């Protein structure tokens, strides 16, 4: 898990955040809507 | 006939316009075919030299590290202490660096477009050829000072109360340098981290090496100055620290030459007598609240771009003016037209500025009148 | 009619090879970008700070794995638009920039704007329309009529202050305001300027007022100012330091150096001894009003 | 007082190996960087020569009350 900083418009294009380490821009899943990702929010994020 | 011929080339022409535009659309990403294939140099320091290829070094990262190089690039001017780049994966040193520059004082450096000048300020001209006497004297004529055989002075401060024009002065000296004037907040010297704030004193320091001559100036150093503690809090441990790396490199075994500091405050109590030493502070320059004439230059100052009307005895504001800032007059200068706002007039009549003496006189009951003489 | 047909035959020519030519960039735009879609398809971005930008042309940045990195080659993103302290989103394993991300802006700054506009009307606030309408002129008036405060000339004012007994309303003002004007409103906490960490209440401030400089139309309210605005003092031994740090940046950051007249500053205060008065000197904090008891017939109308 | 130039003369007037270390250099950012920036000079003082270590600034390392929580 994770939280979002922000993101942006036109694109999902979401900039997340980590505990430590840097940060990234990241995408959401097929099984979700882009609805409920609002920002300052945490997520489970794969390692991968 | 020839006419057909010209009729036939307009195929031609724009026939082969089709080859060169979208040929060179394909060619400018052309480049991108090729041009996304660097790989980074890892930023590191060079430590000693051990043999002719057997080099040490250590990144910005971590851990040393004992490293090659190429056999074409320079091995001799290979020093210890200059900055170089390295290979992510073999390990080995690609090309010589010159030295950093950390953007913190690069957006310090040349972001000020300030062009206010001597004309705007007025009434502390001793002051102002005072404060121009180590910064702009010797800059340009050692040799008296040589002859003399005294050393021109280190750097000096302003004191006073707010609004007497401490801000405004280091602005009209930045209207002259615009590369070599670094200008300090005193807050954005200090952050989270553990010794990023002494970072930041020592490469700006470097930087004023790296550019001769030289003005550092230092707007309210109450923050980060202090007296000392017997250690109450956690966080002044590191800040303590950030001064005492402060204080010995003002002074501290080093031709402090071309480089020179001036400070601002409002309070010269909440100062260390160290930092207050006439070592380092060499010059106190004390600017109080002006006088009858200083107020009528002040007066003049802001009374300039005003439309009113040829009546204005100056000398009744001036008369109800005691113990006025610098700025309040500005106040009173830009509230005549805020009694000009209501009933319309474009003008100014002569009542407004008594009127708004009335008003910024009594506005200013609540204050807490200290003189905060510097010990 | 005699060279029409071999000037004709070499533009039939041309136009045969116009036909492999858009045929030949067009067979040209496949394999440049099937390898833009390979390193668009890296759509993680291990963002960075830009350090500095060479010109022996060359970039050194700082991915915030704590990571440094020389490159010789750029990327996507031209050296023009770029400056050293920017932020960018650069390739996982080439450590290669491709985009130009935009701010940095904090969470607790985005939750600092108002997005609901709270209606209250004058009407609702009874026996104070001296400093309501010195309120209003004083802010709206530099929001609406700026060649008025050009015609005759004079740089508009800049800082207002409530004060007084704390039941006499003071936020009812603000909530009204911020009803009236269609700008961006945004209010601020006391102790909210007050953090654990050293400068992380400073870096507030400036991020606030740069997103307030970035909103140019915008004007600024702070609640209960004395929770970070206690008058200094000298003291060996103990003493708090952290608040007067941030406290000093509201007052350099607010005004004296690089000023501004984009943005009003709405104080709100109710005892004012506390108070250092080097926010309260005369162009910092303009225009200082205090709200009185009502007299009797604003009792009348509060009821 | 002379705290700075008694030390710039008997460094100028001395004959053994002089070691000039500014005592608030220790606190890097990154951990153990400074104990070994402690323990390596100690070795090259050492190895090099009978010689003179100098510290300024003490006040910066050995204060009195400590906090194990930051
Ligand atoms: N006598 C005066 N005549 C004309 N202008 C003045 C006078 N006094 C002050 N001012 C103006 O008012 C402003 C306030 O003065 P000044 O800049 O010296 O304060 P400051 O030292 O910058 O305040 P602080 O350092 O506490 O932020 C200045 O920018 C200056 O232009
Ligand atoms: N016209 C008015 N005059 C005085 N008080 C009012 C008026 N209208 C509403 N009030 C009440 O007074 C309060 C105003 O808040 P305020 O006095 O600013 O709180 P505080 O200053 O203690 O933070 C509101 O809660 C409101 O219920
Ligand atoms: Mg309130
Ligand atoms: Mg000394």
């Amino acid at each position: 898990c994770t939280k979002i900083i922000n993101a942006d418009s036109e694109d999902p294009k979401y900039i997340i955040n980590v505990k430590q380490f840097a940060k990234f821009v990241v995408d959401l899943s097929d099984q979700v809507a882009p609805t409920d990702i609002e920002e300052g929010m945490r997520v489970g994020v794969d390692r991968n | 006939k020839l006419l057909e011929h010209k009729e036939i080339d307009g195929r031609l022409k724009e026939l082969r316009e089709q080859l060169k535009e979208l040929t060179k659309q394909y060619e400018k990403s052309e480049n991108d075919l090729k041009a996304l294939q660097s790989v980074g140099q890892i930023v590191g320091e060079v430590l000693k030299q051990l043999t002719e290829e057997k080099f040490i070094v250590k990144a910005t990262n971590g851990p040393r590290y004992v490293v090659g190089c190429r056999r074409q690039l320079d091995k001799s001017k290979l020093k210890p202490g200059t900055r170089v780049a390295l290979d992510m994966t073999t390990l080995t040193i690609m090309r010589y660096l010159p030295r950093e520059v950390d953007p913190l004082v690069y957006n310090m450096s040349h972001e000020d477009p300030g062009n206010v000048s001597y004309s705007e300020i007025g009434g502390l001209s001793e002051q102002i050829r005072e404060l121009r006497e180590v910064i702009e004297l010797p800059l340009t004529n050692p040799e008296l000072f040589q002859r003399v055989g005294i050393i021109p002075p280190k750097g000096c401060l302003l004191y006073g109360p707010p609004g007497t024009g401490k801000t405004l002065l280091a602005r009209a000296v930045a209207s002259q340098l615009d590369c070599n004037f670094l200008k300090v907040v005193s807050s954005s010297i200090v952050d989270k981290y553990i010794g990023e704030s002494a970072r930041l004193i020592r490469e700006m320091f470097n930087y004023a090496r790296d550019h001769q001559p030289c003005i550092i100036f230092m707007d309210e150093i109450d923050a980060i100055g202090g007296r000392r503690f017997s250690e109450g809090t956690s966080a002044d441990r590191e800040i303590q620290r950030t001064l005492m790396e402060l204080l010995n490199q003002m002074d501290g075994f080093d031709t402090l030459h071309r480089v020179k500091m001036i400070m601002a405050t409002n309070r010269p109590d909440t100062l260390d007598p160290a930092l207050l030493r006439p070592g380092r502070l060499d010059r106190k320059i004390h600017i109080d609240l002006p006088n009858e004439q200083a107020r009528l230059d002040i007066l003049k100052i802001h009374a300039g771009p005003i439309t009113k009307h040829g009546e204005i005895d100056y000398e009744a504001i001036v008369k109800l003016s005691d113990g006025f800032n610098g700025a309040d007059l500005r106040n009173v200068c830009t509230e005549a037209g805020m009694f000009a706002i209501r009933a319309d007039h474009d003008f100014v009549v002569q009542e407004d500025f008594m009127k708004a003496v009335r008003k910024v006189a009594d506005s200013k009951k609540l204050e807490s009148k200290l003189d905060y003489k510097p010990v | 009619r005699t060279r029409l047909l071999d000037s004709e035959i070499k533009i039939m020519k041309s136009e045969v090879l116009r036909v492999t030519h858009e045929l030949q960039a067009m067979k040209d735009k496949i394999k440049e970008n099937s390898e833009k879609i390979k390193v668009n398809k890296t759509l993680p971005y291990l963002v960075s700070n830009v350090i500095e930008l060479l010109d022996v042309k060359c970039a050194v940045i700082k991915t915030s794995t704590r990571q440094t990195y020389f490159l010789p080659v750029i990327g996507l993103v031209d050296a023009e638009k770029l400056k050293p302290g920017d932020l960018v989103g650069v390739n996982k394993d080439s450590y290669l920039i491709l985009e130009t991300l935009p701010t940095e802006y904090d969470s607790r700054v985005k939750a600092m704007e108002v997005d609901e506009r709270p209606t209250e009307q004058y009407s609702d606030i009874g026996g104070l329309d001296k400093q309501i309408q010195e309120l209003v002129e004083a802010i709206v008036l530099p929001m609406n009529h700026k060649e008025k405060f050009e015609n005759l000339g004079i740089q508009p004012p800049k800082g207002v202050l409530m004060y007084g007994p704390p039941g006499t309303g003071k936020t009812l003002l603000a909530r009204a305001c911020a009803a009236q004007t269609k700008a961006t409103f945004l209010k601020l906490a006391g102790p909210q300027l007050v953090q654990m960490f050293i400068g992380d209440g400073a870096k507030l401030v400036r991020d606030a007022f740069a997103l307030a400089k970035e909103k140019a139309p915008s004007i600024i309210f702070i609640d209960e100012l004395d929770a970070i605005g206690t008058k200094r003092f000298d003291s060996e031994k103990a003493g708090d330091r952290e608040v007067q740090r941030t406290m000093l940046e509201l007052l350099n950051q607010l005004d004296g150096f690089q000023p501004n007249t984009q943005v009003k500053v709405i104080a709100a205060t109710n005892r004012v001894d506390i108070l250092d008065p080097a926010l309260l000197r005369s162009g910092r904090l303009d225009r200082k009003i205090e709200f009185p008891m009502p007299n009797e017939e604003a009792r009348a109308r509060i009821m | 007082c002379g705290k700075t130039m008694l030390a710039k003369a008997v460094a100028h007037h001395t004959t053994a190996a002089f070691i000039r270390v500014v005592g608030s250099e220790f606190v890097q950012k990154y951990l153990g960087e400074g104990p070994r920036m402690v323990r390596d000079v100690f070795r090259l003082a050492k190895e090099n020569a009978p010689a003179i270590i100098f510290i300024d600034e003490i006040d910066a390392i050995a204060t009195k009350r400590f906090d194990a929580q930051t």
